[PDB]
């Protein structure tokens, strides 16, 4: 099978030129037979199409976004990338990369349809609130959280601007009871969230419960252990 | 010109071919000769010359050569491995590229197996990549096999259309055929000067004659069989070829 | 141009049949044989299940099927499940300039479920945060399928309305909801009042939890 | 092992020609790898 992944994020400012880069795995780029494309989606709104490149170098773009976007191919690392210049505040969207099927035309450009495997989608925002790293606290398991057979503990990761942030439990080990709640946007302008997991009350401190906090726009990586209250 | 997936094929035949007007025209961006270096073409004779014609991209002119690979040489036009002729190519951006894209120049991009040299394939069956049968309809792993260069005048070089002509000299086993043209020089009568009269090679003094050949006879011979008169091809007058002076 | 996905929202009962239409402009979208449908779960990339105009790719449920009529395109289901709540978009290959057009999106809902109980969980500011010269109370709400929750915060006896932030309800995998609220406090106010509490009201009913500083 | 030169001399016996002035007029060079 094939897979797709995007890279090159960062709280881009206004009037810059951002660059995303989609890499492919499981199918060569220069093989013909598929047309690699780009699709954005502003949040809470529908999809819209941007462009495509074929392996020769033939391009197409959306006429509303024309004269502003160039997309190009690297056949050395099997990846393709767009660059959109003079960015306004309206382009704060989620950006997918996908391939298209693109049936053969008849002496008049080639028509394409259905698409195939959509990228992973990396939210890219555009503002002037700069960026900040998260502050982490462990929310200890307590008898006020304990009830019978189980008790809950978690990690509070707060005050960060660069929206995509992740917290795992024990390097991705525990998948039972682990729930990360939607981040909240404060009046200060910074986000905050808390992820909690329940675990048998016989196992308050017994095993390892370390939340792994990773902030991808920055490079923050911190592991915090949660233990019952003193 | 003609497409790249259905090239043309003209069979030049008995004629007088002057590859010098080609070689020195300086309008050609690529003039490679393989079996035979270019300047010696106007001095050889073969049985047949074939000329193939088509149109490709700018940077696919390097696959028109013996022993290459790529979408063009694999299955559009394959040159044998002991080629003999010459390959000529020149840019044609202003003729073949039109604003909005000239979608009339196609090429084949999928085939079961690479072509045999000088083999040609104009079929249009739906190609079948995967194992699933296609039944003549498109879909995943069922692709139409022809794509089209969309040529446009604002394309960087190496994406503008180039026209290509491949001359292939072949020598079956006939008696002869096309060859180059033979030059000529003024005739100086009366002076032991070497001479060649359309094949007759000799030496001696040339003099105005007063014999009368029949109007199909070229040269005259003596008893004991030595050439002693000729007829000048251009002016058609008889000249006595007396041996040089000796003693 | 844009092939208006007919209706925006859509209601459905679990089990029988839902049909979603997709109308647009003329034969540049309707009178062609190239339309596709996509399912996007909330927080995921979309996924096709219908192409050309009615073809199921290698491995999908058999409930998915579509058809074409004039300038409208149809997508129907033949038996509903709880995991089919998503958005749905149309595609299409025009001839104008925008090459490919996209739908506006329809929301499929699975009306039918039993009033769940909003499980509440409250946490006081951790010790490191106390040393950090700040304090935050954490009120988590989960599994309360009908989503009209609201929250009120309590100091020892009185209600408070400053320093609190409340998430809008968010749908989980089990297609019920979850929410969260935060209370900002200076640690001296944290020890000032002997205890705080978070109460949540939901369909008239109410459940509250309470924590006291140490 | 850069052998295979091409020239005008035609090399009457036991003489050897070493020089580089190009047969470029697309382009050519009297040497081949
Ligand atoms: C070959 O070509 C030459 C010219 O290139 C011909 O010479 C002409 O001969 C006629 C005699 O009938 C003269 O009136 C012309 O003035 C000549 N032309 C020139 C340019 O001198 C010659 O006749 C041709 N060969 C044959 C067999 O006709
Ligand atoms: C002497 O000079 C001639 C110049 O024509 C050259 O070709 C030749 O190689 C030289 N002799 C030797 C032994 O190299």
């Amino acid at each position: 099978q094939v897979q797709l992944q995007e890279s090159g994020p960062g709280l881009v400012k206004p009037s810059e030129t951002l660059s995303l880069t989609c890499t492919v795995s499981g199918d060569s780029v220069s093989s013909g037979s598929y047309y690699w494309s780009w699709i954005r989606q502003p949040p809470g709104k529908g999809l819209e199409w941007i462009g495509y490149i074929y392996y020769s170098g033939s391009t197409n773009y959306n006429p509303s976004l024309k004269s502003r976007v160039t997309i190009s191919v690297d056949t050395s690392k099997n990846q393709f990338s767009l660059k959109l210049s003079s960015v306004t505040a309206a382009d704060t969207a989620v950006y997918y990369c996908a391939r298209e099927r693109c049936y053969y035309g008849s002496g008049r450009a080639p028509r394409c349809v259905w698409f195939d495997p959509w990228g992973q989608g990396t939210l890219v925002t555009v503002s002037s609130a700069s960026t900040k790293g998260p502050s982490v606290f462990p929310l200890a398991p307590s008898s006020k959280s304990t009830s019978g057979g189980t008790a809950a503990l978690g990690c509070l990761v707060k005050d960060y601007f660069p929206e995509p942030v992740t917290v795992s439990w024990n390097s991705g080990a525990l998948t039972s009871g682990v729930h990360t709640f939607p981040a909240v946007l404060q009046s200060s302008g910074l986000y905050s969230l808390s992820s909690v997991v329940t675990v048998p009350s016989s196992s308050l401190g017994t095993q390892t419960y370390i939340c792994n906090v990773n902030h991808k726009p920055s490079n923050t990586k911190v592991d915090k252990k949660v233990e019952p209250k003193s | 010109f003609a497409s790249v997936y259905a090239w043309n094929r003209k069979r030049i035949s008995n004629c007088v071919a002057d590859y010098s007007v080609l070689y020195n025209s300086a309008s050609f961006s690529t003039f490679k000769c393989y079996g035979v270096s270019p300047t010696k073409l106007n001095d050889l004779c073969f049985t047949n010359v074939y000329a193939d014609s088509f149109v490709i991209r700018g940077d696919e002119v390097r696959q028109i050569a013996p022993g290459q690979t790529g979408k063009i040489a694999d299955y559009n036009y394959k040159l044998p491995d002991d080629f003999t002729g010459c390959v000529i190519a020149w840019n044609s951006n202003n003729l073949d590229s039109k604003v909005g894209g000239n979608y009339n120049y196609l090429y084949r991009l999928f085939r079961k197996s690479n072509l045999k040299p000088f083999e040609r394939d104009i079929s249009t069956e739906i190609y079948q990549a995967g194992s699933t049968p296609c039944n003549g309809v498109e879909g995943f792993n069922c692709y139409f096999p022809l794509q089209s260069y969309g040529f446009q005048p604002t394309n960087g070089v190496g994406y503008q259309p180039y026209r290509v002509v491949v001359l292939s000299f072949e020598l079956l086993h006939a008696p002869a055929t096309v060859c180059g043209p033979k030059k000529s020089t003024n005739l100086v009568k009366n002076k032991c000067v070497n001479f060649n009269f359309n094949g007759l090679t000799g030496t001696g003094v040339l003099t105005e004659s007063n014999k009368k050949f029949l109007p199909f006879q070229q040269f005259g011979r003596d008893i004991a069989d030595t050439t002693d008169a000729v007829r000048d091809p251009q002016t058609l007058e008889i000249l006595d070829i007396t041996p040089c002076s000796f003693g | 141009q844009s092939a208006l996905t007919q209706p925006a929202s859509v209601s459905g009962s679990p089990g029988q049949s839902i049909t979603i239409s997709c109308t647009g402009t003329s034969s540049d979208v309707g009178g062609y044989n190239y339309v596709s449908w996509y399912q996007q779960h909330p927080g995921k990339a979309p996924k096709l299940m219908i192409y050309d105009v009615s073809n199921r790719p290698s491995g999908v449920s058999n409930r998915f099927s579509g058809s074409k009529s004039g300038n409208t395109a149809s997508l129907t289901i033949s038996g509903l499940q709880a995991e089919d709540e998503a958005d749905y978009y149309c595609s299409s290959y025009t001839s104008s300039s925008t090459l490919v057009v996209f739908g506006g999106g329809t929301k499929l809902t699975v009306l039918g479920q039993p009033k769940a109980a909003p499980s509440v969980t409250l946490f006081p500011p951790s010790s490191e945060e106390l040393q950090a010269n700040k304090a935050t109370l954490v009120c988590l709400i989960s599994d309360f399928y009908p989503g009209a929750v609201t929250v009120a915060w309590k100091a020892d006896s009185s209600p408070v309305k400053a320093g609190v932030e409340t998430t809008t309800p968010s749908k989980q995998s089990n297609n019920k909801y979850a929410a969260s609220s935060y209370l900002s406090l200076t640690p001296e106010q944290w020890k000032s009042h002997r205890s705080y509490s978070c109460q949540v009201t939901h369909e008239g009913s109410t459940v509250e939890k309470t924590v006291a500083p140490t």
